[PDB]
């Protein structure tokens, strides 16, 4: 099959004062760039330990850390 | 005594602390006379002369 990929989607800032930004369509003269880290899932922590002189490693525990995301924008 | 420890990195562990057998000895006290009442010990020393382990 052919297809050109062209996705449905739409992203926007709200700020502090309550004024908007259209990163997608960049109305405001305002776009995202070609880099982002930090969408899709957050870090996570695990933690192990060791079983005694034995093979392998125990489940402890998993901690969601904060969401540290970067990108940046590009302003005509 | 025991510690159930929980580390900031998230280690969480037990540690269990013993004293050796020979603390008895420290919670052992030689009476003045170990036949006779607290309330009446004499002679007022314990004293004994003999060989050292005996």
């Amino acid at each position: 099959a052919s297809r050109l990929l062209d996705p449905d989607t739409l992203v926007e800032l709200e700020g502090v004062n309550g004024e908007w930004f259209d990163l997608t369509n960049g109305t405001e003269g305002i776009y995202l760039a070609t880099e982002v880290t930090g969408l899709l899932d957050p870090p996570v922590k695990a933690t192990y330990e060791e079983p005694g002189n034995f093979p392998g490693a125990r489940y402890l525990n998993h901690r969601v850390l904060r969401r540290d995301l970067v990108f940046g924008v590009e302003i005509l | 005594h025991y510690d159930i420890v929980r580390t900031k990195e998230g280690d969480v562990y037990m540690e269990v602390v013993f004293k050796h057998d020979y603390e008895e000895l420290k919670h052992i006290y030689v009476w003045a006379n170990p036949f006779l009442r607290p309330e009446f010990q004499f002679p007022k020393l314990w004293v004994m002369f003999g060989p050292a382990k005996w």
